[PDB]
RNA sequence: GAGGGCAGCAGGCGCGCAAAUUGCCCAAUGUCGAAAAAAUACGAUGAGGCAGCGAAAAGAAAUAGAGCCGACCGUGCCCUAGUGCAUGGUUGUUUUCAAUGGGGGAUACUCAAACCCAUCCAAUAUCGAGUAACAAUUGGAGGACAAGUCUGGUGCCAGCA
RNA sequence: UUCCGUGCGAAAGCCGAGCCUUUUUGCUCGGCGUCUACUGACGAACAACUGCCCUAUCAGCCAGUGAUGGCCGUGUAGUG
RNA sequence: GAUCUGGUUGAUUCUGCCAGUAGUCAUAUGCUUGUUUCAAGGACUUAGCCAUGCAUGCCUCAGAAUCACUGCAUUGCAGGA
């Protein structure tokens, strides 16, 4: 198996899925677009669908409109699809769960992405590499890991890094609180643990989960133009959910 | 390699021939006219489980989730469909419990209890060779339980000849109006 | 003497394919003289208003115990070039329009256990264990 | 001279207490490959999937209803009780009209294929139950552990435990 | 100071189109091919702390060298 | 089901073990099977032996006439040995 839970295949079949690929967005924080094409938007339903998109092609992802369906898709890749032109954003909303989630062409012609490293390049060159899989030459200057960065998509152009810190408006991508959100109340350092990361989500309510797993996306609600998962991260009392539920 | 999650369910009742064990059970049974002591067991897995959570979830730390997740689940149903009850409802009946409150919701003789037919016996019978409609069939299985609106369903297969603006060939048995026509036929 | 009759219901939309898909809920009791096969996908032809009658993809039924009874679900496609790529042979003959592929039970097969090593010449029907 | 290696899969034998098919198919799933000029429909697949085999297992279940008579017990009372009546429950070669699926078939309707049900319409489906049938097992009857008071056998035997 | 993998940097193969040219040659433009280094995935190799089952009429075991370690180099994909 | 009961005495109260008892849906086997729904299924013994049979390939529009062959009147994209 190796099923990856929070890509939500199930039940009978699927040994493996179609398994997808090296490149960027590592195995198990992917979300890779084949599961999209059949499970997602659905139209395309068999294999033989998707099949068929991929003989005749077809599909469409922002940047390069990629070919492939084991490419991994993940936070914020903005899919469109010409054919009725319909355009999806990867984002968690609450309770973890990873939606395609639409958004507005225009908000859908950029992103964001967390650095993962930041270094020299061959000649007081400096390169960064992010935390989804771009290098970029020439960045800030002094930019650094855990400082994520908006993109054009439509272009090649940066159009921020935040120069981070303490109380910035998170999204809280894993461990736990998976799709919990939450600005950073604080890092502490937490040395070879990791900073540790103390979040307070929407309702104001506080909670923790360790610093790795934090994507600053703004501040101010979001300093982004992206898609806010309904909710936005705190996990509440299911049990009013199951009454809310029954009318 | 890979898998499936079927399994295997239900558990049998120890040691036999002990005089009253066998009597009450039957008298019960009794009351139900039956097929197998075996529905029996079933009975009692179900009961005792749902009994046995019973003993788990009040002794839980007074202010925790369970109790009230699982009680509300619980309850309403089981007040739902027409088993549990509004006063049945600090869980202490729910400790409690009747074997017979579960055979009255077999839902087969909650009919010949509803009425309809002259016995449990002839209620199986009936609904049985299909007859008298709730759901998606009328209920081919009187094997289930209740859930206090099919209480109201209750009725014919119209489907059956027994609500049919026509018949056919059973249980009436047109057929020998077949057998007119064919033997009969002048 | 009718009697008898397909209702449908839960039905989708799909835009992209060229075809749309659906629910069906039918009685029968009296009519009769009726019926075979083709109405029953006219009818969800002209459900949804559609004329080309073999347009119609139809299937929605298997069967076991649980008698009599009779819930599908259809599908309804915009050309019959969508249909001509998006149904099988098999199925393109379920309606009438086409076959895939020679079987045999991997007659010829053989070839291929046969192939990877041997260049060129073969020149056609060229064979190993089958004597 | 030459030359083989199924702890794949099905097959065989073998062993042993001991375990199914040289079946379909290549849909879905995966998976791989090239990546539907599909303008010529069109890779490839004993993985897999379908069946076949398959009472280890889990799901649910069949011998039907009812009445009349016989007849019965069981109450209430007449009545002594009882017949009776009444008050009830229940038997049966009686009796019977009456229940009625199995089970199989118009079949429209499945399935990769093949396949496992059928609306019960249309000669508005034919057909199909009261029986040894259209069927009951298995194991007990000192006790533990349910259940003979003994019919017959038997005779420390047979044999039981 | 130096080098028997780069000096991908184009003497090779589509579809698409331009304009010349008739069109072609030529000259254009457009989307793909052969194509090296660095990163990333990806993965694989390599390693500890922690944890594992029987048994003393099993107790000492353990050091030709590799046993434990220490030295230079080997040697390997690297550590040793 | 948070029980046992059966079995040593002249009784008696005893320590106390066997017998039974409940599962194992674990293997074999015996018996005996209405449907029918839901089913694992040559590990185990010998990783014994194996006929057999069958179980890696594939190209697009996008690397290669070859005059085979095929295609079509012919071209001929194609196809293709």
């Amino acid at each position: 198996l190796y099923a990856p839970k929070d890509w939500m295949l199930s039940k009978l079949t699927g040994v493996f899925a179609p398994r997808p690929r090296a490149g960027p967005h590592k195995l198990r924080e992917c979300l890779s677009l084949l599961i999209i094409i059949r499970n997602r938007l659905k139209y395309a339903l068999n294999a033989l669908e998707a099949q068929m998109i991929l003989r005749q092609g077809l599909v469409c992802v922002d940047g390069k409109p990629r070919k492939d369906g084991k490419y991994p898709a993940g936070f914020m890749d903005v899919v469109e699809i010409p054919k009725t032109g319909d355009r999806f954003r990867i984002l968690y909303d609450v309770k973890g769960r990873f939606a395609l989630v639409r958004v507005s062409e225009a908000e859908s012609s950029i992103k964001m992405m967390k650095v993962v490293n930041v270094y020299t390049g061959t000649g007081r060159i400096p390169v960064a590499v992010t935390h989804d899989g771009h290098r970029i030459r020439y960045p800030d200057p002094r930019t650094s890991r855990g400082d994520t960065l908006v993109y054009d998509v439509k272009e090649k152009k940066v159009l921020d890094l935040i120069k981070i810190g303490n109380g910035k408006v998170v999204m809280v991508t894993g461990g736990a609180n998976r799709g919990r959100i939450g600005e950073i109340v604080s890092i502490e350092r937490h040395p070879g643990a990791f900073d540790i990361a103390r979040l307070k989500d929407a309702s104001g309510h506080e909670f923790a989960t360790r610093a790795t797993n934090i994507f600053v996306i703004g501040k101010d609600m979001s300093s982004v133009p992206v898609t806010l998962p309904k909710q936005q991260g705190l996990r509440i009392n299911v049990i009013q959910e199951r009454e809310e539920k029954l009318i | 390699r890979n898998y499936n999650n079927f399994n295997r369910v239900w558990k049998a009742p120890r040691r036999p021939f002990e005089k009253e064990r066998l009597d009450r059970e039957m008298k019960l049974c009794g009351q139900y006219g039956l097929r197998c002591k075996r529905e029996i067991w079933r009975v009692n897995m179900t009961l005792s489980k749902m009994r046995r959570t019973a003993r788990l979830l009040l002794t839980l730390p007074e202010n925790h989730p369970r109790r009230l997740l699982e009680g509300s689940a619980i309850m309403r149903r089981c007040h739902g469909y027409g088993f549990l009850d509004e006063d049945k409802d600090k869980l202490d009946y729910v400790l409690s419990l009747t074997v017979p409150d579960i055979l009255e919701r077999r839902l087969q003789t909650v009919v010949f209890k509803h009425g309809l037919a002259k016995s449990v016996h002839h209620s199986r019978v009936l609904i049985q060779q299909r007859h008298i409609a709730v759901a998606k069939q009328i209920v081919t299985i009187p094997s289930f339980i209740v859930r206090v609106s099919s209480e109201h369903h209750i009725a014919f297969a119209d489907a059956s000849p027994f609500g049919n603006g026509r018949p056919g060939r059973v249980k009436r048995v047109k057929r020998n109006a077949a057998k007119k026509g064919s033997g009969g036929g002048d | 003497k009718a009697e008898v009759t397909v209702r449908t219901s839960q039905f989708k939309v799909n835009k992209l394919l060229n075809r749309k898909q659906f629910v069906v809920e039918v009685n029968h009791p009296g009519w009769c003289g009726t019926v075979p096969a083709k109405l029953i996908r006219n009818r969800l032809a002209s459900l949804y208003k559609v004329a080309d009658e073999n347009q119609i993809s139809v299937f929605g039924f298997k069967t076991k115990f649980g008698g009599g009874k009779t819930t599908g679900f259809g599908l309804i496609y915009d050309d019959l070039a969508a249909m001509k790529r998006i149904e099988p042979n098999y199925r393109k003959a379920r309606l009438g329009m086409g076959k895939k592929k020679l079987p045999a039970r991997k007659s010829v097969k053989e070839r291929r256990n046969r192939n990877k090593k041997i260049r060129g010449k073969a020149k056609g029907k060229m064979q190993t264990k089958k004597k």
